Order: structure tokens, then sequence, then C-alpha cells
RNA sequence: GUACGUGAAAUUGCUGAAAGGGAAGCAUUGGAAAUCAGUCUUACCUGGGUGAGAUCAGUAGUCUCUCGAGACUAUGCACUCUGAACCUGUGGUAGGUCAGCAUCAGUUUUCGGGGGCGGAAAAAGAAUAAGGGAAGGUGGCUGUUUAUAGCCCUUGUUGUAAUACGUCCACUGGGGACUGAGGACUGCGGCUUGCCAAGGAUGCUGACAUAAUGGUUUUCAAUGGCCCGUCUUGAAACACGGACCAAGGAGUCUAGCAUCUAUGCGAGUGUUUGGGUGAUGAAAACCCAUCCGCGAAGGUGGGAACGCCCUUGUGGCGUGCACCAUCGA
RNA sequence: CUGCCGAAGUUUCCGGAUAGCAGAAACUCAGAUCAGUUUUAUGUGUAAAAUGAGAGUUUCUAGUGGGCCAUUUUUGGUAAGCAGAACUGGCGAUGCGGGAUGAACCGAACGUGAGGUUAAGGUGCCGGAAUGUACGCUCAUCAGAAAGGUGUUAGUUCAUAUGAACUAGCCCUGGGCGCUUAAGCGUACUACCCAUACCUCACCGUCUGGGUUAGCUUUGAGAAGCUCAGACGAGUAGGCAGGCGUGGAGGUUUGUGACGAAGCCUUGGGCGUGAGCCUGGGUCGAACAGCCUCUAGU
């Protein structure tokens, strides 16, 4: 448990740093990147049941 | 485990103030338009079973101890055992004669008695 | 079993219990003071500061 | 995604409320899906796992 | 005390109490007055002495049981025991209520500090070598171009400036409140067998108790709350019924039918028309003769349960209830 | 007296039989089907992915078998309104916070409590909460919470610094006290107030899922017991369950009672969510009760 905390931990600050250095990249020739399309939200009901 | 209690005032009949023929014993309003039944603001409450105490301390006075009622010596003597959970209470037709045997066998016995003072007189 | 709920974040013992890792985290990582690379398209600047 | 499952993520372990305190738990539940961890939870969560 | 057992409620008179600006009324929260709840260090343990007793005698008898288990009667008080009674201790620990602080735990609210990554790698700015420009023009003279103020713009400019913003910290330091549910032991973790903030509160103290904490009553203070039942109407509006108190007062008893459940028996079933009988209520109970009533007039697959296994588990091979499909009759 | 479930409020044929809703039982399955669901795609329907939930039958039986309001949809209207059908929800069986008060509006749907935070709405006072910050607009001599104006405010456009024509806002003319660069309006950003709502915990009950015997010195076998976990809690008609109380009856407490039964009153003390119960004091003077069943002029 503790070395696979390690390897998603890895993989966390890889892809934050891979999606940091994707865009810098892309503003320095001026190209522009989209982001991709993220697949997980949180809904948070507001409204009663009335 | 102590003695606590989710509420102390009685459950009153509604309208039992105005009337004398209305007994203060709760009855449940069925009345069809009736406000006080409806539950509104400034009205009195009714009896749930949201009011029950804790089942380790329901039948227990302020002092912890559940009340057992002992009717002669033969009934005192059976709470050996149990002196630190019942109070022998004495019944109230009990004479002053078996009243004092029930009071020096229950003070031998290590249990507490309720109304060890009723009806008798010290002397010394 | 669990007659309580203790928060892992608000008790460091029961992070434990659940984070075999928070053992050696070093959260805080030095990754600048390394002649950084200012990074911006000239171009960009251009259409950045227009109109 | 952390923070959630750990104050407020509460397994559902015979159709109970079970609260997550415990890592043995979710791999009772969850053994089958190589799920054996918060952690793991967090990560099949966050990076939409199979 | 013959207006005579108990003497309730309505209702009325007297007294005491508080309250009393067109109601009252009740509910919450208290306060006040008035009044009750309940108080208890006391015992335990240990030490010795003194006299004892007995369930104890390197002891003697009877009784009832089943050798020894009781109840005793002598006899001695050791050997133990009786925390046995007293002197001896002035030895040691001290039962409820209420406040105080502390170390913790859960739920929180509120101030902080220190940092990571990201953004025009903030933008700026200062710093910074110039150029150009115009100004709301300094100097020269409204006009003018750095002077006897300079500014702005452009580069240049230190740099990886710093701040801010956004975000993270399994970074940290304080303040305050409300909770203690559970009751040996487990478990899961960390520190290193032990210990711990890790499967829910424990310590240090005090005061009160020989009143405090409490409860009840009247009243007041603040917040509130349109008369109840019926009927009407979505709802009300309503229209009714209600001067007050006590007592009386309305799905009951029975035959028939069907259902569900319980019991006895089960291809049976049911004594009580009647007879036998019942000495202690004998209208009960108990027993059975002849009728009578009501009943009575095969293969295929899916399947409950079980066995054999056997790569086990998985499944297969089966045997297949109730029943359902099917072919059937 | 308490606890659980709890509609329908009406289709459809035709006073009814149906149905439907709710139950109650019996079945078969979760490796099976579903959904006031959403997609995908084939031609709005149909068919085949996600999101969830176990889903489907048979039997028999209570109640309903109205409406009001609102939304919408239309048709006509008809002075004008409106009317007429529908459409779908809400109330109706439902309390609470707000809206001055007020059944239809804004919030939120209910066991008893402690803390925390909010929704709608609010922070001048009554009134819990900033007489908050920034920016404007409002002058009413009826504020405020069709138009005209020697009415302003900002102005725009066009003419040659001035006018004209205009743009728009607002005023004038046609809940209380008070408020006036607001305590009015309008926008923005901070902070605060509070609900039967949301969170955390305690407790009562309900349902559901467990655990428990060669009854192991944890002793917790009234197995009808003890124990563990989670969610939940409006309610009429109606369905189900457990209890409290009265008179008398067989059993029982080797029950109570002239040293005071039953009863009665009383701001005495307790117990139970409650029906009810136990007890102290005062009167009182001859009977009475707890428990298990039987029973009814309860």
């Amino acid at each position: 448990i503790a070395k696979r905390a390690e390897a998603y931990e890895a993989e966390y600050r890889a892809a934050e740093r891979e999606q940091i250095e994707l865009a810098r990249k892309a503003r320095a020739e001026g190209n522009y990147f989209v982001p991709h399309e993220p697949k997980l939200i949180f809904v948070v009901r507001i409204r009663g049941i009335n | 485990v102590n003695i606590i209690k989710k509420r102390t005032k009685p459950f009153k009949r509604h309208q039992s103030d105005r009337f004398k023929r209305v007994g203060e014993s709760w009855r449940k309003p069925r009345g069809i338009d009736s406000c006080v039944r409806r539950r509104f603001r400034g009205t009195i409450s009714m009896p749930k079973i949201g009011y029950g105490n804790n089942k380790k301390t329901r039948y227990c006075m302020p002092n912890g101890l559940k009340a057992f009622l002992v009717r002669n010596v033969s009934d005192v003597e059976l709470l050996l055992m149990h002196n630190k959970t019942y109070a022998a209470e004495i019944a109230g037709n009990v004479s002053a004669r078996k009243r004092v045997e029930i009071v020096e066998k229950a003070r031998a016995l290590g249990v507490k008695v309720t109304n060890a003072g009723a009806k008798v007189r010290s002397q010394e | 079993a669990h007659v309580q709920k203790k928060n892992p974040l608000k008790n460091k013992a029961v992070l434990s219990r659940l984070n075999p890792y928070a053992k050696a985290y070093k959260a805080n990582v030095k990754i600048n003071s390394e002649k950084t690379p200012k990074a911006a398209g000239e171009k960009f600047l251009s259409v950045l500061h227009e109109n | 995604v952390r923070e959630l499952i750990y104050k407020r993520g509460f397994g559902k372990v015979n159709k109970q409320r079970i609260p997550l305190s415990d890592n043995a738990i979710i791999e009772a539940a969850l053994g089958k899906y190589s799920i054996l961890s918060v952690e793991d939870l967090i990560h099949e969560i966050y990076t939409v796992g199979p």
C-alpha cells in the first residue's frame, strides 16, 4: 500500500508538471493548447424536496 | 449512566384547565379541525415515543435506585443482592407494626428504604 | 468496532492508520532558483497587448 | 477528492453506511478490483479507473 | 347530635396572601416569595494486648440422614479461626452535590506564523544606460522641448526583484464554546518487551454539605397562542350544540355463512337427543349403545432438498418434493 | 394510551362491476429484470450504452370512486374584461422560517435534546443582525421604499461657445415611528442575523442485516434472553400491533388490614412518552389487593 501511494503521488505530480509544461511550450511558440476534458465532476444538491 | 430525564413537566390534556368536567389525564385530541392537534405555535406538546428516557435509566429514582414495592418482611429479604440498584418501597397499607419489622430488617440487610419514617416515631 | 469517528486529517494517529505514506512525504520541494527560463511567445505578447 | 473521502467517506457494506476509518473495509468490498486502501480509492476516483 | 356512615365536585360566606389602564386564559425561560425533596467518615485494612467461643481439640457422647453431612450435649481454649468484644493506634484509605484548573478525545468557530507550485514565470515599481516625443511648459519665452522642473513613451534595465492574486502543505503556533455515548482483554497503528493522543474521559483539587444543588405553588418579566365538538366548506366563512358540577349513558346478545389462525383426531370425524353414572352441589365431572350429519366416489423440462464427486471452487453427474410448464390422460 | 404502515380523492366501461392506489399472503428469482431516467443510433417513435435500484408474478380486501388553487395550452372571445375546454403540478392527509398581519407567494417538508452552519428574507428604531464599504441616481410643495412640465438630472445628435431638435432616468401635475448626498432606488463586494432545514453527537422507537450453547469463571440461557450495526420518524379515511384501566370468576401471593381496609381531599415525594402507578400527610372506619388465566351491563 505504501509503494502504491508512491506511484500515485508520482503519477499525480507528473501529470500536473506535464500539463504546466504543455501550456508553457504553447505560450512560448505561440500555438494554443486546449487542456484535456475532465472526466470527473462533483455534484452538490442545493434544492430541497418541496 | 446518570439519571437524566428528557422532560420534567407532565402532559396535561388540552383545555383541561378551562373546564372541570374535563380531566387532566392526557387524552389524544381527535378533533378534525383541531389546530392544537395540528402542532401550531403557542400550543401544548403531545406524547411521542421520542420522549422516552434512557433504557438503562427508565424507572430510576433521581438518586439512581429503582423503587421496589415490598408488602411484607418476606419481600424485603429478596432485595439482598440488588441493594445497590433497588429501594424497598413500603406499601401504603402495611401497618405500623410490620412497618418497623420491615425497616429494621432492611437496615441490617443493607438495602435502602424509601418511606422508612411513615406512621412511626423514634424514641431515645 | 469503530465506536467513534476520528478525522484522519485532524488526528495524526488515525492518519498513520489509513496513510502508511504520511510518515515520508516532504510535500514542499524546491523546483526553482535554477535559472528560470522565462517562457512567453513574442507574438503571443503582441496579441495580448492589442486593442 | 482526498478530503471528502477521509472526513466524510462512508462505505456501503451490506447496505449500511459504514465509515471508512480502516483500510480493511475497502479491501473486503473492493478486493476483487485491486482496491485495497484509501489511497487506491482516491486513485480509482480521481483518475477514473476501470 | 336524630338536617345523624364516608361527605367528593359545582356553588356560597369569612379570613390570610399576592395581584388587579377595556378581559381573563395557557405555553416556554427564568427571578422572587412561600415550601418540600436528602443529606453524611465509616467503614475497610493492618498491628498488638486482654478475656473469650468452635464450624477448632495429637479430644469424648447422643439424634436424623448417607463412612461423613447436619443439629446438639459434655470438656479444654492450644493449633487454627471468629478483621469476633474491649483496650490498644491519634496507623493507613475516606460518600453525595456543586464549582476550579489540567492533560486528552469527538464536533466545531476564530486569530496567526512559515512555506511549495502557478500565473505577461504577475503586472507594476524602484533600480536602471539612453533615445525620442509631446505636454497641462520647467528653464528660456501664449508659443516653447530640458535647461536654471522634468515628465511620458520606446527600448535598454537588475532578475530568477519583490509584492499581489490564485492554489497546496500527511507545515506549525495560540484563543473559545458544546459534548464523555461505551465499560476487563482483544482490533488497527506509532514509539521502541514496555509505552502512546491508536476500537468514546481521565487526573489534580476544593467548597458545600451539619446548604448547595434542586423540585413544586402563587405571581411577575420578555416571547408568543383567534372557542371547543359537530356539520359545512378545498379551506374557512359558517350555521349549529355548550350556564356549571356529579352520576347514568350508546357495535351488544344470538342463529346462519365464508375466511384466517390455534388445538384434537385424521379416511375419517363429531360424548352432552338419550342412557349409564356421579355419597365430599349431584344442574359439574366421568363413561358409550343405536342411529345420524359432514367427508370419502403416464413421459419431457424447470424446479425444493440431498448424495456422488472433482479443477476441488467452478460446475458436472445424478435422485427430483410443492408446483409450473409441457406432451397428457 | 402509545407504535407502524397510510391512500384514494377517478381513469375506464357503466346505480354498479372494473381498474388504480394502499396493504395481507403465497410463490422465483439478483447469473433477473427493471426505471413519470438519460444517452447511442436506426427510421418524434423504435431499437440497442450510462446512471441507479433486486426485480417480477398469483391470490383476497379495506378506504376512495370530490374539488379548490396555480402553471400552461389553446378557441373564441367580449364593450371590455372574460368565457370555454384542456395541460400539469401544489394544497387537499402538512407543521415550521419568511412575506407588517393574510390558505395558497418565497424557502423548507416534523421523534426528544446539545452545539455548529445556513435557505427565503433581513441588519435606523420597534427587531435578532454594519447608522457597512465603493459608486452613482432621487428632491417629492402627495415622493420613494397616455402624456405635459420657465421640472430637473445626466446627456446624445444636429446647427452655427450658444441654442434648437432629441436620448433616457426620476419627480411634479395629470406595518408604525421616522428616513432624504437615506434608514429611497440601482449595481458590486465584504461582514453579520436564523427554521421543526443541513452537519456532528446523545436518547426513544421502528424496520432491516447480523452474532450467541458439549451454555468455557466475563459470568450477558426470562434463546420470549443478551448483544451488535445502519438508515429512518408529517398524517385524514383506513389497515396492523403492544399496552393501561373498571366490575366479577377459578388459581396464587403460607398477601395487606382496628398498631387502621376501601374511599376522600392535599402547592408532600416519586414512576411511566402516555393511558396510568407507587408513596407521605389529613380525614376516615371494615374491608382490600399484586400476579397468571376466565369473563362482561367495562
